[PDB]
């Protein structure tokens, strides 16, 4: 997160960090005691599918304190329209192996009505997005968590501020923009997976997905984030189908 | 302009140079204090008054929903949780 | 759809109303409007209008500066969305009540509990007048007089 500032302990209950082997991987979201989402493309270059955990009620990654609840995560299910190495259908739902305790420091995020994510939501202006990423384009990752609160743009604002080009995809129905364009603030490397929430009337809902779509606080260009939206048909209904045979599972998308 | 009263709904006309303004009431509003204000009560025109979901009928009312953990409370717009830890909520600012 | 293009915006004594083109053959238009930092708020849903009274919107507080933008649907159709999955708009000039308001004691459609203020609960020392009488705003870059009576 570049521009963020830290998050007093207990306001991001539902940050996930994932580790493979140890090591971080992305953030995710506690949308219920035993689905997480992330960013599909985190498990782009996983080739020790058990030796994934994901860990909750964390804050600050160097002590331990009494909080942190650490599960394995049994399946990973992604669009199957997502391409390894893209930032489109950039999403994942992740079967915990069992739940977690929902605390003071554990609480799900609600995962809103399509409806209401696109014509309420959507027109909320700013959003929390955290990570424990780098703080610079090239910096040092952080310790505690970081959240920035960022202003959403409608594509057509987007792309009419982007500076043209470099190697990017394109804004698609399933991402939308929001950061600020004078590399100040941004989501950046080490966040990706982790959440975009908006807050509307006293509840905070998931409307967006870190995605990597800039390297990190470029000049003349925006964060991307997946549009949750177009995947909440998707997910509630791979929530409640049995269990499958795979860790990575790829469900058709729609 | 003025002369011609083109202001509706108790709305007052000043005039100008051939323009005028109309001086509407507190539930009207409109160049010619003709749009009332308590008849767009859609889901697209904040959120319909719901604090969670919104929902518009065909001929009537539109209704407000809660998110699983909610109810819907009396007035039927505000949802209240029914569990310990609703989604969305921050214990630690609660 | 066609997106909306002329938008303007016209305002004396605060009375805001913002206008645009073309003149909708089959499609409908909203409108929205934001401060720099504000949600969006929507007015004038599905109008066929081709002008949208914001006075009420902009009277909450005259010195902060407001952007608008006006979506185009067909009509039927109204949750019409196009390749990026959001609706067709153009957004207008920044106005900011208390520097480009047009101006004519008067009555102004500013509010506060209730009632109306007046030019002069608006604008404070910042109204001077001339004598035959002109309504001034020295400390203005654009509509600094009004015309005279
Ligand atoms: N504003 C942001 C936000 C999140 C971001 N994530 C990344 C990101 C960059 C790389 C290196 C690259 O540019 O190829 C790798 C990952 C990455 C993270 C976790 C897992 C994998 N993977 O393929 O197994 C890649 C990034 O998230 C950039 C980036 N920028």
């Amino acid at each position: 997160i570049v521009g963020g500032k830290v998050c007093p302990k207990g306001e991001c209950p539902w940050q996930v960090l994932l580790l493979v082997n140890g090591a971080q991987l992305c953030g995710g979201t506690l949308i219920n005691t035993i689905w997480v989402v992330s960013a599909a493309h985190c498990f782009d270059k996983i080739k020790n599918w058990r030796n994934l955990i994901a860990v909750l009620g964390e804050h600050d990654l160097s002590e331990h304190d009494g909080d942190e609840q650490s599960r394995r995560v049994a399946q990973v299910i992604i669009p199957s329209t997502y391409v390894p190495g893209t930032t489109n259908h950039d999403i994942a739902l992740l079967r915990l192996h069992q739940p977690v305790v929902l605390t003071d420091h554990v609480v799900p995020l609600c995962l809103p009505e399509r409806t209401f994510s696109e014509r309420t939501l959507a027109f909320v202006r700013f959003s929390l997005v955290s990570g424990w990423g780098q703080l610079l384009d090239r910096g040092a990752t952080a310790l505690e968590l970081m959240v920035l609160n960022v202003p959403r743009l409608m594509t057509q604002d987007c792309l009419q501020q982007s500076r043209k080009v470099g190697d990017s995809p394109n804004i698609t129905e399933y991402m939308f923009c929001a950061g600020y364009s004078d590399g100040s603030k941004d989501s950046c490397k080490g966040d990706s997976g982790g959440p975009h929430a908006t807050h509307y009337r006293g509840t905070w809902y998931l409307t967006g997905i870190v995605s990597w779509g800039q390297g990190c606080a470029t000049v003349g260009h925006f964060g991307v984030y997946t549009r949750v939206s177009q995947y909440i048909e998707w997910l509630q209904k791979l929530m409640r189908s049995e269990p499958r045979p795979g860790v990575l599972l790829r469900a058709p998308f729609p | 302009q003025c002369a011609s009263s083109p202001c509706q709904n108790g709305g007052s006309c000043k005039d100008q140079l051939q323009s005028y303004i109309c001086f509407c009431l507190p539930a009207f509003e409109g160049r010619n204090c003709e749009t009332h204000k308590d008849d767009q009560l859609i889901c697209v025109n904040e959120n319909g008054g719901c604090e969670q979901y919104c929902s518009d009928h065909t001929g009537t009312k539109r209704s407000c929903r809660c998110h699983e953990g909610y109810s819907l409370l009396a007035d039927g717009v505000s949802c209240t949780p029914t569990v310990e830890y609703p989604c969305g909520k921050i214990p630690i600012l609660e | 759809t066609v997106a909306a293009y002329n938008l303007t915006w016209k305002s004396t004594n605060f009375k805001t109303i913002l206008e645009w083109e073309p003149k909708p053959v089959n499609q409908v238009y909203t409108v929205q409007i934001s401060t720099k930092s504000g949600d969006w708020k929507s007015k004038c849903f599905y109008t066929t209008d081709t002008e949208c009274d914001l006075t009420d919107e902009i009277v909450k507080d005259v010195k902060q500066t407001y952007l608008a933008r006006v979506f185009s649907y067909p009509a039927g159709n109204v949750e019409s969305t196009g390749s990026a999955g959001e609706p067709l708009y153009e957004n207008s000039p920044e106005f900011t009540p208390y520097l480009e308001t047009n101006l004519g004691d008067e009555r102004t459609l500013v509010r506060r509990n209730n009632t109306f203020l007046s030019l002069r609960d608006v604008f404070g020392k910042d109204l001077i007048y001339t004598l035959s009488v002109q309504a001034v705003i020295p400390s203005r870059t654009v509509n600094r007089k009004s015309t005279d009576s």
